[PDB]
């Protein structure tokens, strides 16, 4: 079965980026592996870490035992041939293929499971077998084996009600969602806080807040923000005992920018280190700090730029380079003189902007519909 | 022994098997298809030319003595490639491989035979380990092969002959003279383009530019004027390289409008085999021009594995030049000056510092609204703050920034223009488009209705049912 | 059929669903981490 | 603009089908 | 909060109250056709390129 | 390229251009087209001596560049160089395009001859009767049996 | 119209003049699958079993 | 011969591109007069006409009827009549005298 096992590809990410953790880890997955069989994710893996030349021993004596319960498999498998109900082999193999996919590769588990999705004929054991998938493909981060499955359970899903069956798939769907990097998206589906299991994929329901905490910083704005997140006692409750995340959330709400900034330091040297936020953590920090200049600005019109180092952070020459890298991206709409060291605003119409991404889009469909064209017709 | 007997024997006989209906039957089909019927490029095959090349590539006395002089002779052929085979498992086989196209009654009596056979010879003498086929020997072949040329009606000839002739320069290309064959060449040219249009137009321009760039002469009078320029017979694949040549050739002389587009089509007209030989060069070059016109991106992030190993030192030099920084610049062409020398363009990215300073002062302009001139220096880092002037009145003239300086005082003040909804290049950008996509579906229509063809079957609803029907209504009509 | 050959220069000796920004890399210069400069800026002032 | 967009994609997918219905179906004359 | 739109100044403390037309509901319909016709066109591959 | 020392005034000079350009052209025709009319300039001198070589080599580049009509000009202006009729292709088109020229003018007027015709040249008419003679002489009679229609004579 | 074909209970078409046979339409509806309609059983499986 | 070799040739030069006229033209008036056949379908849609219930489709252009004279037939549809309106049960008219749908 796969319900502890997430833990153990998170050690292997903990193993390959940070060059200095190179002590424990090592080991604690060490000694979780040695039990419990798991013969697949170390083939390669000690390759990766040390030679470990002392396994010849505990390898052979470990793919024995593999064999053992192996031929015990096919020994049960001949004995429900003979005296069978719903063809009882069939519901031993799909009672072992998560054994084998625990135990061996993804080629015997996949195969398994395709064949057996033929035996279930009722909804409830196909969308088990379907979850299965899920969790593999998240694992080993197989984009086209997500998508089929999730296509597939949700043209299961509408016969019968199984809303918890419903919502354990939008938790699934949020998960995804949050590795690819789309946020709106994800805050859209993280809200089920009232509606989310001690599941087996994320540990703590706390871990789950701080997820849906985070990404509703970036998604939404003030109304609902102020609206949503803040009046919803099911997640204020839980707040309570986290005080970083709530005095973090509070800083932002409360304009007190002076805090702000370490907090966001802290947050993001956390989520560097911590598995699907890495591949662009950067991104989300450099969203934030110009989302903080953004909710100061519009109020006034004609702020001096000195109100800035003893309001959000000392130090004249950075503010004013961090301002002129952000204007000069076409964000941040504003403008600024240094012989008077003054800021001045101004209000663009929603127009502008609601065109360039429309010629841009245009360009690149156009593009591709022409590299259609011409790759047909000889 | 015991170790040769296995493998050894097998390499024999299986590939002559694989052969008899590789390139013989491909012969004897070419024999009464291409010399037997005016299909030209159908029954000419040249793709199976192409195919039998291709894998040969990778992969002679039986198959120079090849007889059909009379009837006897030509059906003989097919049993002698067998006595040949068994002659081979029994003995050991063997300049002597020149004569017999003379001898052994080889009467062909097709060219379009004997030339594809002659050039099958030199294609692995070419690619005899690096001999060269004793070197001139090879040549003397092709000198063969170009007496062949000379022989003649072209109705197979011509396209059979353009192989022939690509080959023939690779052979001067991997040993002695070029200019000569430059001679040979352009006498050739219009030894063709005036028995009517013969094709060729397309495979003898790129052999005389393929060296005339190298030998570093940049001559450009021909190809404006030459009238070559449209064969439009290129079987997609000479047109890719025509178009790279012509757009080096039009970005090297100052001119970078043009060349961006044409050698962009260049580009994207490379089929999708995985060599990635010549696509290497024209990405990168593709690149350089794009940075040098205006201040397009460019960086479409290219991170596929064949690409990405080659091309590090560019992304290095694209993120130099994308910041206003111009020290970053010096720092990357010092370092990688002698690679790009290396690379044949040096002489592209030597000037690029105009570019670089461009995109400062007009980041510069889009930020700030009012800044002395006694700190564009020091950001810019000209070390003087008096050329500036200059520098921002060039910038000026040519209308990269609508910003006044007073002189006097030294601060540099900028105009604000907001609003480009209201102008008239929006329109313009639309328009620009509506054209393409109009032009698309016309080019999709006209191809639509070459497919649909034998359709003779037309008939209404029947031929006896008329009596039937006129003898029930003359039966109904009498009661 | 499928001929796809060229003559010359074949060199160099032999992932992300998020579509790519240029900025992304453009810090990648320098500033690893928004915590190092505001820490060791901070300090002085 | 759109307009003409649709109605280019559109003729694509009918010249897709004309071509499919004839590669498929000339092979049946040996 | 979005409740009131204007500006305020802090040189001398004016309100400048201004009011602007309804965001137009032009060219949001035109974003989801594209994005919706280069689903079309993606889906168009499995179909197009495999079978050719 | 040489043409430079085409703007020397001594006739010596122009001779030893003029016959390394006359063996050269069919390598240089298109850098050499960048200049002609100053050999039309030449040809133009009557008191230039070694006038009628000029021709020839303008006839040469012309032919390069399809000019074909003023190629025949100056082929007729070379006149009695054209002695040589038995090999290059150079030749042999151009009198195919004479043949052309006159037969297409000869059917104008066959409205009628004294229709107000531009004057014929007696080197075109000459050379189109020689070709006619030569084949009477190659034996080849059911060519010149056909030509005579189209002559319209 | 062969006769092996014409199996009992089918649905055919008939000319006006003369009564002949002209088509086999597609089929007919099987009698017992109207009765079990009729009666409406309420469908399940194995899974909706406790104890 | 060779004389004949450039007279056939210009002969037939000469009689293609005629062939290209009549054809050219011919497109032209064949829309012209369909536009009027098209239209000429529609004395059938006569006053007075029987009504019935659409029952399914056995293939193209033709149906299976029931009329309200209490019998069931196996009939012709009309061509210019669009495909997307008819639904499981609803109600057309019939000709008279051919009960065909209209």
């Amino acid at each position: 079965p796969k319900n502890p096992d997430l833990r153990i590809a998170q050690l292997r990410f903990l193993l390959s980026l940070p060059e200095h953790r190179g002590d424990a880890a090592v080991r604690d997955e060490l000694m979780a592996a040695v039990r419990d069989n798991n013969m697949a994710p170390y083939y390669e893996a000690l390759c990766k870490s040390l030679d470990w030349q002392i396994d010849v021993d505990l390898l052979n004596k470990m793919k024995k035992a593999n064999e053992d319960e192996l031929k015990r498999l096919d020994e049960e498998l001949e004995d429900a041939e003979k005296n069978l109900g719903e063809s009882e082999i069939r519901d031993a193999m799909m009672a072992k293929a998560e054994y084998l996919c625990r135990i061996g590769d993804k080629e015997g588990a996949l195969t398994a499971f395709r064949k057996t999705y033929d035996k279930t004929v009722a909804l409830g054991h196909r969308l088990d077998i379907v979850f299965y998938l899920l969790r593999i493909g998240l694992f080993y981060m197989d984009n086209d084996l997500i998508t089929r499955n999730t296509e597939k359970a949700k043209s299961l899903i509408e016969e019968g009600g199984d809303w918890d069956r419903r919502n354990r798939l939008k938790v699934y769907q949020g998960l995804y969602c949050v590795a690819i990097r789309d946020f709106k998206q994800a805050a859209e589906l993280f809200l089920d806080t009232v509606s989310t299991f001690t599941s087996y994929e994320l540990m703590d329901y706390k871990t789950f807040v701080t997820y849906t905490v985070y990404v509703s910083m970036i998604a939404l704005e003030r109304p609902d923000l102020r609206e949503k997140v803040i009046k919803g006692a099911e997640i204020l409750e839980v707040l309570h005992s986290l005080p970083a995340v709530r005095q973090y959330l509070f800083s932002l709400y409360e304009c007190r920018y002076s805090v702000f900034f370490q907090s966001l330091a802290v947050v993001e040297q956390e989520m560097k280190k911590d598995w699907l936020f890495a591949p662009h953590y950067r991104y989300y920090v450099r969203e934030m700090r110009i989302h903080a200049y953004s909710q100061l600005l519009e109020s006034y019109r004609s702020l001096t730029l000195g109100y800035m180092a003893e309001a959000f952070g000392v130090g004249v020459e950075f503010i004013d380079q961090e301002l002129s890298r952000f204007i000069a991206a076409g964000r941040l709409h504003c403008k600024i003189d240094k012989v008077n060291e003054i800021v001045e605003t101004n209000r663009p119409d929603s127009k502008n902007w609601q065109y360039q991404e429309t010629i841009k889009k245009g360009d690149l469909l156009l593009n591709r519909v022409q590299k259609l064209s011409r790759v047909i017709n000889m | 022994p015991p170790g040769g007997g296995e493998q050894e024997p097998p390499p024999p006989p299986a590939p002559q098997d694989v052969e008899m209906k590789e390139e013989a039957a491909t012969g004897g089909g070419s024999t009464g298809e291409a010399d037997g019927k005016t299909a030209a490029a159908a029954a000419e095959h040249s793709q199976r030319e192409l195919d039998t090349v291709t894998l040969e590539d990778i992969k002679e006395p039986r198959f120079v003595l090849r007889a059909l002089r009379m009837l006897p002779s030509t059906s003989r052929r097919l049993n002698h490639y067998v006595l040949y085979k068994a002659v081979q498992g029994f003995f050991t086989s063997n300049l002597p491989f020149l004569e017999e196209p003379m001898d052994t009654e080889a009467d062909l009596q097709f060219r379009p035979r004997t030339g594809k056979a002659a050039s099958t010879p030199l294609l692995p003498e070419v690619e005899a380990y690096l001999q060269l086929l004793v070197v001139i020997f090879m040549m003397n072949s092709k000198r063969y092969k170009e007496a062949q040329k000379i022989s003649d009606n072209r109705r197979a000839l011509d396209l059979v002959a353009a192989k022939c002739y690509y080959y023939h320069a690779r052979v001067y290309e991997f040993l002695d003279k070029l200019d000569v064959v430059r001679s040979f060449l352009h006498a050739r040219l219009r030894t063709a383009t005036l028995r009517h249009d013969a094709d060729g137009q397309a495979t003898l321009l790129n052999l005389l530019l393929r060296n005339y760039l190298h030998y570093s002469l940049y001559d450009q009078a021909e190809k404006l004027v030459s009238k070559s320029v449209f064969p439009e017979q290129a079987n997609n694949n000479e047109w890719a390289r025509y178009l790279y040549y012509t757009g080096r050739i039009k970005a090297i002389q100052l001119e970078y409008s043009e060349a961006r587009r044409t050698m962009t089509n260049a580009l994207r007209k490379a089929p999708q085999h995985t060599a990635v030989g010549f696509k290497q060069t024209v990405h990168k070059l593709l690149i350089v021009v794009e940075l040098l016109l205006g201040e397009i991106p460019d960086r479409l992030q290219f991170r596929q594995p064949s690409l990405k190993r080659s091309l590090m030192p560019y992304f290095l030099l694209t993120q130099a030049v994308r910041t206003g920084n111009l020290a970053k610049f010096n720092q990357v062409l010092d370092q990688f000056g002698e690679k790009f020398q290396a690379d044949g363009t040096y002489t592209l990215i030597i000037r690029l510092r105009h570019n670089v300073i461009k995109t400062g002062v007009r980041m510069i302009s889009l930020s700030y609204s009012r800044i002395s001139l006694a700190d564009i220096a020091q950001k810019l880092q000209l070390d003087s703050p008096e050329d500036a002037e200059f520098i921002v009145a060039k910038a000026i003239r040519d209308g990269v920034i609508e910003a006044s300086i007073n002189h006097e005082k030294g601060y540099v003040q900028s105009k604000e223009m907001i609003d480009i909804y209201s102008t008239r290049e929006p329109q313009l950008a639309f328009h620009q488009r509506i054209s393409f996509c109009l032009d698309i579906h016309n080019m999709s229509v006209k191809a639509m209705r070459f497919p649909p063809k034998s359709y003779n079957k037309d008939l209404e609803s029947a031929e006896e049912r008329r009596e039937r029907e006129q003898q029930d209504l003359e039966f109904a009509k009498e009661m | 059929m499928s001929e796809k050959k060229q003559p010359v220069d074949l060199g160099l000796l032999e992932e992300d669903n998020w579509d790519d920004d240029n900025v992304e890399d453009d810090f990648s210069n320098q500033l690893r981490a928004e915590l190092e400069k505001h820490g060791y800026k901070m300090e002085t002032s | 603009y759109l307009a003409s967009l649709i109605r280019s994609v559109v003729a694509l997918h009918n010249l897709i089908n004309n071509k499919i219905a004839n590669r498929d179906a000339e092979k049946k004359e040996g | 909060d979005k409740k009131f739109h204007g500006i305020l100044d802090q040189g001398e403390g004016v309100l400048i109250i201004f009011d602007e037309p309804p965001v137009d509901k032009t060219y949001e319909a035109a974003l989801e056709t594209i994005q919706n016709m280069s689903k079309v066109v993606d889906s168009l591959y499995n179909k197009a390129k495999k079978l050719t | 390229g040489i043409i430079s020392l085409l703007d020397e005034d001594e006739p010596q000079l122009k001779e030893f251009a003029l016959h390394k350009l006359n063996a050269v052209v069919n390598d240089f025709w298109a850098e050499i087209s960048e200049s002609v009319d100053k050999i039309e300039v030449l040809y133009e001198d009557e008191g230039f001596r070694s006038r009628q070589f000029a021709a020839l080599v303008a006839s040469k580049v012309f032919y390069h560049l399809g000019a074909f009509e003023e190629s025949l000009n100056y082929a007729l202006g070379a006149g009695d160089l054209f002695n040589v009729n038995d090999n290059s292709e150079y030749v042999e088109t151009i009198i195919a395009k004479c043949i052309d020229h006159y037969t297409k003018q000869c059917v104008e007027n066959a409205d009628l001859p004294e229709g107000e015709k531009k004057p014929i040249d007696q080197r075109l008419e000459g050379i189109v009767n020689k070709m006619f003679q030569r084949c009477l002489d190659d034996h080849k009679y059911k060519q010149a049996i056909g030509i005579a229609l189209e002559t319209r004579r | 119209i062969d006769i092996n074909d014409v199996t009992p209970n089918c649905r055919v078409a008939l000319r006006n003049d003369s009564y002949t046979l002209h088509k086999i339409l597609p089929n007919k509806v099987d009698p017992l699958v109207s009765l079990m309609m009729v009666e409406k059983v309420p469908d399940s499986t194995y899974e909706m079993i406790g104890g | 011969d060779l004389y004949s070799r450039y007279k056939k040739l210009q002969q037939e030069l000469e009689f293609l591109e005629v062939q290209e006229e009549y054809i050219k033209d011919e497109q032209k008036n064949l829309k012209k007069e369909f536009l009027h056949a098209q239209e000429e379908v529609k004395r059938i849609q006569s006053i007075p006409l029987v009504i019935g219930q659409f029952l399914e489709a056995v293939d193209q252009n033709t149906a299976i009827v029931g009329s309200t004279t209490g019998s069931n037939y196996y009939v012709r549809i009309l061509s210019t009549i669009d495909r997307e309106l008819l639904k499981p049960n609803a109600s057309v008219a019939l000709h008279k005298h051919s009960n065909a749908l209209v």
